[PDB]
């Protein structure tokens, strides 16, 4: 009976930014789908490929779990083929995405008074991301003609911005923590599904 | 890449960065409005000056991208309301000079004192001192009296620091590349780009005296009620073809005249419907109240509410240490909140007043969807409007009975409905004349087809033609008796009361066809209509995208603000006032006065 930490990754006392969201890597494993409702009335449990009505047993070479934090209005755009800010340039999920996608509230943790500036997201690139990559640079963005030298000004803007949540904000302001499951069949042993 | 792109990336990051700041400002502002420290005081100075200096900076930003190259016609309405120069065109000295002078206006206005003869200690303010006088008193000396010492105390002050600022206004207007300061003005209506829907400057002039001129014969006939009414309260000052006297108009100014219902009521063995003890009877609080109004709202097919709003919003009075403004307004402090301050009372007025402010916050609601610069009405005037059907529409009988608070054995005779339209028209037709007459005063003031010395000259021949008023005390050129309203003393606009007046009644009327409603129209109702609320909130989420003239046409089909649905709303109102005026003469003279 081994199982692996689903703990570590749903119950982690912080997340990761949306433009910086974390991967993880999940394999050789008794995997336990069935007691994942132990959260706050969690809003969105998704799956894409494969049938979320009692299918856990089937034997997957890998899962990845990748977490990170947005607000409730881009909840819809972590899917497939869908358009918007995150979903081009933060987070892209395949056309073809196999897999689940779960998202909570999160209000009474990740808001302060004064304002949560910790999470940041991408607001400016040159061109969307591929399925599942990941963009970290700080350069600063270009909009006009005229090299910008690194130095903020006229057509020359930070390409990060932050969320700055509040627990006085509405509904489709508040965070959500967000955590996407991908499994992938390869020609391997393929040892984790469990019983 | 092209100049288009540029100004749609600059106006994201604007958009977020003015939601921001704009939030943080009406948190703070609200913090104060709810709870009267020092603290709360500087930390709304601080959050004003922070949000007014990022808005200078972005629209100077903004002021590099000329227009003319954006097409879309959406992103040119964002630069256009960001560029905005505004009074910063002038010098830094004639712009301190204007903020100075506004100041003094407005500390002159809100501590003008009135001191009663032969005692310099019995000092009152308009509230709640002189209003209370000018509103419940009938004494003909006290109210005289009280018109002269404020006519003759607070515009003499103002007449000089008036005089500047119309030339510097008119100096900033021609500088922003208008005619006239009431050209400025006018600019709101104006829509250009758009084919079909253009709107001139020019036009509004038109439309309104065009409004007026059938509007006419409606006042008139009430005014010769009104008259011969006064006449039996106050036989020996009124000449029987001479004007009404200014200080027997029920208020101060004599903007409205629903202070003589007590003393015009035709019928008054009949009482008015008031189902405040009714609401004591069940012991209806302020929080019932509020829910009835939100079923009512969800009713015609408009959403919920926000949990935020019952948890944030103060619905109650606090009394004891905590100090609070209890002037009811709402509120859309931005990304999902919206709250209601309001001290409730158990009164069916309050019981109107909520379905008002509920009204507009759904109306805010609406479009909480578009840019952070369009997220308005599309004029000055749809979003009282909008505000005002709702309390139209809730204060029937038919609804009070669908919600238990009048008995069924309520059985309505025609005298119920006379009294109320004439309780109606005291105050929606009797303001009309008065808002006609001082818009088109300030137009030519700041036009300039009104000579300087010939200023009260000239204001005292409307005051018998339009609205038929006649002064009671002669005034010379050292009184400023216009600059004694508020919001010509606090430099607002005026012309916003007239065109929402002519919308409420457009809309409640297309409203009421999509309800099928059958009989009066002031018999109405727009409940269990989802017909009529998917109708209204087809305009409500437009917001500021779309011209006005379009918003308009996609509720009532026409483009133009017609009078047509009022005077149907008061048709039987009319045939009773002629079938009692055909004994009296109809009209008034402007040669007598009452001082001879
Ligand atoms: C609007 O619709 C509601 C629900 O359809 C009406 O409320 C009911 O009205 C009937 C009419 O006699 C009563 O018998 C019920 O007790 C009411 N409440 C219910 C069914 O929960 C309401 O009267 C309607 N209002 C108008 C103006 O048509
Ligand atoms: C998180 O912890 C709670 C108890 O602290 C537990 O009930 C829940 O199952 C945990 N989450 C997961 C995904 O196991
Ligand atoms: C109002 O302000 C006072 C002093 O600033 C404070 O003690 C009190 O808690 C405030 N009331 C509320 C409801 O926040
Ligand atoms: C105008 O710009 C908006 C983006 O702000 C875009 O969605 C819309 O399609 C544009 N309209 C036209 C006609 O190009
Ligand atoms: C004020 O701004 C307008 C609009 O950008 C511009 O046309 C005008 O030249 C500006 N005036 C000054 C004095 O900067
Ligand atoms: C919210 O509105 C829906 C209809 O749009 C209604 O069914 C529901 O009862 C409302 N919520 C509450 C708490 O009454
Ligand atoms: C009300 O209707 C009755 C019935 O025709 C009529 O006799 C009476 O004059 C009406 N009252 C008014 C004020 O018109
Ligand atoms: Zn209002």
């Amino acid at each position: 009976t081994n199982l692996c930490p689903f703990d570590e990754v749903f119950n982690a006392t912080r997340f990761a930014s949306v433009y910086a969201w974390n991967r993880k890597r999940i394999s050789n494993c008794v995997a336990d789908y069935s007691v994942l409702y132990n959260l706050a009335p969690f809003f969105t449990f998704k799956c894409y490929g494969v049938s979320p009505t009692k299918l856990n047993d089937l034997c997957f070479t890998n899962v990845y779990a990748d977490s990170f934090v947005i607000r409730g209005d881009e909840v819809r755009q972590i899917a497939p083929g869908q358009t918007g800010n995150i979903a081009d340039y933060n987070y892209k999920l395949p056309d073809d995405f196999t897999g689940c996608v779960i998202a909570w509230n999160s209000n009474k943790l990740d808001s302060k008074v004064s304002g949560n500036y910790n999470y940041l997201y991408r607001l400016f690139r040159k061109s969307n991301l591929k399925p599942f990559e990941r963009d970290i640079s700080t350069e600063i963005y270009q909009a006009g003609n005229k090299p910008c030298n690194g130095v903020a000004g006229f057509n020359c803007y930070f390409p990060l911005r932050s969320y700055s949540f509040r627990p006085t904000y509405g509904v489709g302001h508040q965070p959500y923590r967000v955590v996407v499951l991908s499994f992938e069949l390869l020609h391997a042993p393929a040892t984790v599904c469990g019983p | 890449s092209t100049i288009e792109e540029q100004a749609k990336t600059f106006l994201d990051k604007f958009n977020h960065e003015a939601e921001d700041l704009f939030y943080q400002s009406s948190l703070a502002s609200w913090n104060y409005n709810t709870n009267i420290t020092e603290e709360n005081v500087q930390n709304m100075n601080n959050a004003g000056d922070k949000w007014s200096a990022f808005l200078k900076e972005q629209s100077t930003l903004a002021q590099m991208y000329p227009l003319q190259e954006i097409q879309n016609l959406t992103v040119k309405l964002q630069l256009q309301a960001l560029q905005q120069n505004g009074s910063s065109v002038l010098s830094e000295d004639k712009s301190k000079r204007l903020n100075t002078i506004l100041n003094t206006m407005s500390t002159i206005y809100s501590t003008g004192k009135v001191c009663n003869p032969d005692n310099p200690q019995e000092c009152l303010l308009l509230e709640p001192g002189l209003n209370e006088i000018m509103a419940n008193s009938l004494d003909y000396n006290e109210r005289l009296w009280a018109w002269e010492s404020w006519r003759s105390e607070v515009g003499k002050q103002l007449r000089p620091l008036y005089e500047e600022y119309v030339v510097l206004k008119n100096e900033m207007a021609r500088a922003n590349h208008y005619e006239d300061y009431g050209d400025y003005w006018r600019g709101d209506y104006e829509v250009n780009g758009v084919d079909g829907y253009d709107y001139s400057r020019g036009q509004l002039i038109e439309d309104v005296e065009h409004t007026f001129e059938e509007i006419k014969p409606l006042y008139e006939h009430l005014h010769a009620y009104v008259r011969a009414k006064l006449m039996n309260a106050y036989p020996s000052y009124i000449s029987p073809i001479g004007c009404l006297p200014a200080h027997l108009l029920g208020d101060m100014w004599g903007r409205f005249w629903t202070n003589l219902y007590s003393l015009t009521v035709p019928f008054g063995q009949k009482p008015n419907i008031d189902v405040t003890d009714a609401m004591v009877d069940q012991a209806w609080d302020a929080q019932r109240i509020f829910k009835e109004a939100e079923k009512f709202f969800v009713s015609v097919g408009l959403p919920n509410m926000t949990q935020g709003f019952w948890e944030n919003s103060m619905l109650t009075d606090p009394g004891n240490v905590q100090k609070a403004v209890c002037h009811p307004t709402a509120w859309d402090l931005g990304k999902g909140d919206f709250r209601i301050l309001m001290c409730t009372k158990v009164t069916m007025d309050d019981f109107l007043t909520a379905h008002h402010e509920m009204g507009h916050i759904q109306y805010d609601m609406a479009y909480a969807a578009q840019p952070f610069l369009l997220r308005n009405g599309a004029n000055e005037g749809f979003h009282e409007a909008v505000g005002e059907i709702m309390s139209l529409s809730a204060a029937t009988p038919k609804h009070l009975k669908s919600i238990g608070l009048l008995s069924p054995d309520f059985q309505e005779d025609n005298e119920t409905e006379i009294n109320f339209l004439l309780k109606q028209a005291l105050t929606i037709v009797g303001t009309l004349p008065f808002t006609y007459m001082l818009e088109k005063w300030r137009w030519m003031v700041f036009k300039g087809e009104i000579p300087k010395d010939q200023w009260m000259k000239k204001w005292w021949e409307m005051k018998r033609e339009i609205v038929g008023v006649v002064e009671p005390v002669p005034h010379d050129e050292t009184y400023c008796d216009p600059a004694s309203l508020f919001h010509v003393s606090n430099d607002y606009s005026f012309i916003r009361y007239y065109t929402r007046t002519l919308y409420q009644f457009q809309f409640q009327e297309a409203l009421c066809q999509a309800a099928k409603h059958e009989g009066p129209l002031h018999k109405c109702d727009i409940s269990n209509s989802t017909e009529a609320g998917q109708k209204l909130f087809n305009m409500l989420r437009l917001g500021k995208s779309e011209p006005w003239t379009l918003a308009l046409e996609n509720v009532v089909g026409a483009k133009n603000m017609n009078v047509r649905p009022l005077l149907n709303y008061f048709e039987p109102l009319f045939t009773w006032l002629k079938d009692q005026n055909k004994n009296s003469f109809v009209g008034w003279s402007t040669d007598w006065s009452p001082y001879a």
